[PDB]
RNA sequence: GCAGUCAAGCGUUCAUAGCGACAUUGCUUUUUGAUUCUUCGAUGUCGGCUCUUCCUAUCAUACCGAAGCAGAAUUCGGUAA
RNA sequence: AGAACUGGCGAUGCGGGAUGAACCGAACGUAGAGUUAAGGUGCCGGAAUACACGCUCAUCAGACACCACAAAAGGUGUUAGUUCAUCUAGACAGCCGGACGGUGGCCAUGGAAGUCGGAAUCCGCUAAGGAGUGUGUAACAACUCACCGGCCGAAUGAACUA
């Protein structure tokens, strides 16, 4: 066809309003939102709905995100949480699938071994279904 | 000395802003140095033009807010080749000249500014019919 | 027989060149540094020496 | 040679009957430890004034808070060292959030650039300013423009284990 | 964690591979290695090249059979970085490489089975963009070796009969994705979802 | 300094279209069409419109920021070739040996023919790539031209012939005998 | 023994095509010395002959560049044992 | 080769420096356990392909003292810095508008109108103009600069250093 084609590889940007994750240290899985920028690897990011302190870090332990707000730059924490809740952000992030590993293998490590013989029988007993189901069609 | 030169161009402009009560904002664009020139004598009869930096006369007028404040409107339309005939005359006259004689279309009036007023050239041009359906419709 | 023009045209190819004290390369007559390595990208430049 | 701190250090020659009352002399000191700080106080004050380390007493040593450790600043830096074929002098610069940090990244930039390390190198004045475009060098510049973004491309996952069963993805 | 550990060297490094594979070895993991041809080095063809080609010319002056067998095989590349990345005289050391085997491309027994990618060795990942690597049948090839086309050629064949296997099992997953929805939404899944399944 | 972004645009022409995927490009337009890798180079494209590209790479060097340029110039060259066509015009020179020259098939090899260059005994053969095409003039003295919309081939075809054609043994500066390029435009704009 | 740097000056005019003063930085162990660490209850202490190999600071052959290279003839240089 | 102070080898193993009489550490009954040295932690090999800021790509990379070697002088390779200068009164660089008239300035001639060549460097309106830095016609017509001004808007060169 007449329109030029051009497939450009969709990347996480980094900016004011754009949330993050933390993978070590004290906030290993929480989430933060950056305030300002440094350098091609510093920042200053906040936490406050989440209980991180506004601070500066390397973007090494930093995993940046599909997720993103509107927020001026520089603006102290409690513009934060405004910004931040005012968006509803958490719920989106928690609707993510991202989110939803997370509290999957959380809760694979919290089991008991009385729910594992739970969730092993169980899963037979869905299991069966399959295949008398997956035969047929 | 260069800086210098920038100021002996202010001069004349400042001159010509207060030696003449109208200045018509001509655009200079694609007019000929033969046809700047011949632009003179004919308004050698009172109008003189002054030419030079864009930048140089708009941070000429910006230095006129003291005095003359009402010179704060000449530097939106200092704009793109444009250029002043400081006159005196009437209107129709040197705007005729300047838009209509001499012309190569050519450089027409940008703006007529005198007495903190501003016209856009339109109506300018309105030799009648114009005041009969005002004051007899009236 | 030969004309000056396709002269200028083999200068532009074959004289119209500098060359270095030491890399001995024909280089653009212009060049201020040679595009050798083993010299160093050296600066002593000279012009090829004009026929006769 | 750490994580530093700043220190500001108060230190007279020792008084007499001749001179009760001496002129006591602060500097803003760059280190550690309190202990250093001392030290290098010694050091420069020898080269200003007839002094030593036994003429003289330190009279207050305390360290220093940032004022305002999230602002992100753009620290201006005058400097003077030593290389191996004589003295220098510069003025450099960085943006970030503390004169701790702004000097913990400087000393190893010029432990790179330059090879020096913390006995060659003299700090002489550090500065936040007012306003920008009084900035003088580029790659700090990169980094002050209105709605500003970028990318960070080519994520790498550090493994936990060795092996894997997946050619990864670098999308970021 | 395995009983046999199969590698393919497609975008990795010889000796970030090979560190990581001896270790291995000596603590008893079988491994085996594949698709050896298509390694990867750093540096231009030009420097892998002559550092082979001096080591190509040391040999033992006075009879050079009894010399350095100068091996040009990207398989026997790798195996001599590995081998000299191993106490090779010991037992230990001799054990640790029929514990081993290396091949170019994949053969029968093997190519119907997994074979793995080494994160802390691959070009894609510990080497920078922007840097000039060096794949290694280019090289073998260039200094003696043969079979760079054969192998293509054998290649091929079998790529044919992986994408068969491939989309022969892709769908039959869709099929799956579908007959498990519905019990998806089933009380037996919504007891495993509060479970963490 | 580590430059965080640096960027290039490019125009397409109408009537003409661009394809990438994988930084492999195509090109196609009123001649036909031309198509391109660049693998080895660690950069981003966008198609802001289908009549404006930006080309820029992100947090690089200063050697990894020339080759922003560069790329600009191929697919500028690219669209240009299959737009405009690209001509390359020579001019033989003797001043006592008039070279024959003549163009033949091996098979459809087309491979162009060389003799008497200095009277020598020794026929010199050049191919012809795919791409290309030639003319000897006829208003004017011995000006062959190539054209095509492949530069790199052209003036490779061209160079080849210019090499091929250079003095043994004696000074070039007398000895100004070859094959040696005079203009090169385009087949458009005259 | 061998190779560099600078450039006063030769090279008709021009420092550097080839040359290169006044100096100066170095290399090699094929020169001679210096020292004496081994060996004086022990190394068969000149040269030639035959025979293999190795280096390059290449004499010829192959590819090339520059010239005070018109051709021929030569000179400087480069890759190369 | 020979002197001074001190420490060591001889007379002394041990860990490390791959190897090594003198270096670093440390001096010792036989055993066990714990911590550390000097050195080190990709594999050989016990120990972080640990973290972090930067520099480096070498068609001959470099890789830890005693130590098994290198210099002069150079490099628009690359980075950082210094010193001076142009430019918001609009610069550079890139583009764009006039490249006028006294005026085709004087000689040279079949023709040379600012450009084969010889000789003068002046004046007007001028933001400006060289009596022209340059293209093209037989010669006009037909353009880009000097100089000046419209465009983005602020970077750019020179000598230096490590």
């Amino acid at each position: 066809s007449t329109d030029s084609i051009v497939k450009a590889s969709n990347w996480r940007l980094v900016e004011v309003g754009r949330v993050v994750l933390i993978k070590k240290g004290q906030s290993a899985g929480k989430l933060a939102a950056i305030v300002e920028i440094i350098d091609q690897k510093k920042v200053l990011i906040d936490g406050p709905k989440a209980g991180v302190p506004r601070q500066a870090i390397n973007l090494g332990q930093v995993v940046l995100t599909p997720l993103t707000f509107a927020l001026p730059r520089g603006a102290r924490t409690a513009t934060v949480s405004k910004k931040w809740a005012a968006a509803a952000v958490c719920e989106k992030w928690a609707a993510s699938s991202w989110a939803k590993k997370i509290a999957q293998r959380e809760r694979r490590a919290a089991l008991t071994d009385f729910e594992r013989f739970q969730v092993m029988v169980l899963r037979k007993q869905k299991r069966y279904t399959v295949k008398k189901a997956l035969a047929k069609a | 000395g260069i800086r210098e030169k920038k100021a002996e161009y202010f001069a004349k402009l400042r001159e010509y802003l207060e030696e003449y009560k109208s200045l018509f904002v001509v655009g200079v664009d694609n007019v000929s140095s033969q046809q700047m020139h011949e632009v003179r004598k004919e308004l050698r009869g009172r109008a003189v033009v002054l030419m030079g930096k864009n930048t140089m006369v708009r941070r000429a007028i910006r230095g006129f807010l003291s005095d003359l404040p009402d010179f704060e409107k000449l530097l939106p339309f200092v704009k793109g080749n444009v250029g002043f005939v400081f006159t005196n005359e009437p209107l129709t006259e040197i705007k005729n000249v300047i838009v209509s004689n001499r012309v190569a279309a050519g450089l027409t009036v940008v703006q007529v500014y005198d007495n903190g007023q501003v016209f856009p050239s339109s109506i300018l041009d309105i030799t009648d019919e114009e005041l009969v359906s005002h004051f007899v419709s009236a | 027989i030969i004309e000056p023009s396709l002269k200028a045209l083999a200068s532009k190819y074959n004289c119209d060149k500098s060359v270095c004290r030491k890399c001995y390369a024909r280089l653009p007559p212009r060049a201020t540094n040679c595009r050798k390595r083993k010299c160093g990208h050296t600066n002593q430049l000279r012009p090829k020496k004009k026929l006769k | 040679m750490a994580h530093f701190k700043e220190y500001q250090v108060i230190g007279r020659r020792l008084p007499t009957e001749s001179v009760p009352e001496p002129k006591l002399f602060r500097m803003r000191i760059f280190a550690s430890n309190e202990v250093i700080a001392k030290s290098r106080y010694w050091y420069f004050l020898q080269k200003l004034h007839k002094v030593k380390k036994a003429s003289g007493e330190i009279v207050s040593i305390n360290q220093i808070n940032e004022a305002h450790p999230t602002k992100v600043k753009n620290f201006g830096v005058w400097v003077r060292y030593d290389s191996r074929s004589g003295t220098h002098n510069m003025y450099k610069e960085i943006r970030d959030v503390s004169r701790v940090a702004a000097v913990e990244t400087l000393y190893q930039d010029m432990a790179a650039r330059h090879r020096a390390r913390f006995r060659s190198i003299h700090i002489l004045k550090v500065a936040e300013i007012e306003k920008t475009a009084d900035v003088k060098r580029q790659y700090v510049k990169q980094f002050l423009t209105k709605d500003l973004k970028f990318p960070l491309p080519h994520r790498v996952q550090k493994s936990t284990k060795t092996f894997s069963y997946k050619r990864p993805s670098t999308f970021y | 964690v395995e009983p046999v550990v199969v590698i393919d060297g497609k975008g990795h490094l010889v000796g970030r591979l090979a560190s990581v594979v001896a270790k291995q070895l000596l603590n008893g993991q079988k491994i085996v290695v594949v698709r050896a041809e298509e390694l990867n080095i750093s540096g231009e063809f030009f420097r892998n090249k002559l550092k082979y080609h001096d080591f190509l010319r040391k040999a033992t002056a006075f009879n050079k059979t009894r010399g350095p067998f100068h091996f040009r095989a990207p398989s026997r590349i790798f195996y001599k970085a590995l081998r000299g990345m191993v106490s090779h005289k010991t037992a230990r050391g001799k054990a640790a490489l029929e514990r081993l085997k290396v091949f170019e491309g994949i053969p029968p027994p093997y190519d119907k089975k997994k074979r793995v990618v080494v994160p802390q060795a691959l070009r894609v990942l510990r080497l920078k963009p922007g840097r000039k690597y060096t794949t290694l049948g280019k090289l073998s090839t260039s200094v003696g070796w043969k079979y760079e086309d054969v192998v293509a050629k054998l290649e091929a064949k079998r790529k044919v009969s992986s994408a068969e296997y491939y989309a022969k099992k892709r769908a039959f997953t869709k099929k799956v994705a579908s007959a498990n929805a519905t019990a998806a939404e089933s009380d037996v899944a919504k007891q495993l979802a509060a479970l963490g399944y | 300094m580590k430059y965080i972004q640096t960027e290039q645009q490019i125009e397409v022409p109408e009537g003409v279209t661009v394809s990438i995927k994988s930084r492999i490009v195509k090109v196609v337009g009123p001649r036909g069409t031309l198509t391109k890798n660049l693998k080895h180079i660690d950069v981003t494209f966008t198609k802001v419109n289908n009549q404006l590209i930006k080309v820029a790479v992100h947090n690089g060097g200063r050697k990894h920021v020339a080759a922003l340029r560069t790329v600009k110039s191929l697919v500028d060259n690219m669209i240009t070739g299959v737009t405009k066509g690209y001509k390359y015009k020579m001019r033989y020179v003797y001043a006592h040996f008039p070279i024959n020259v003549n163009i033949v098939e091996k098979d459809g090899a087309k491979f162009i023919e060389v003799r008497n260059f200095l009277g020598d005994k020794k026929i010199r053969n050049v191919p012809v790539r795919d791409g290309v095409t030639i003319e000897f003039s006829t208003n004017v003295k011995d000006e062959i031209v190539l054209s095509g919309n492949s530069v790199e081939d052209v003036s490779q075809n061209a160079a080849d012939l210019q090499q091929i054609c250079r003095v043994r043994n004696k000074d070039i500066r007398k000895f100004l005998d070859g094959i040696y390029v005079s203009h090169k435009g385009f087949i458009t704009e005259d």
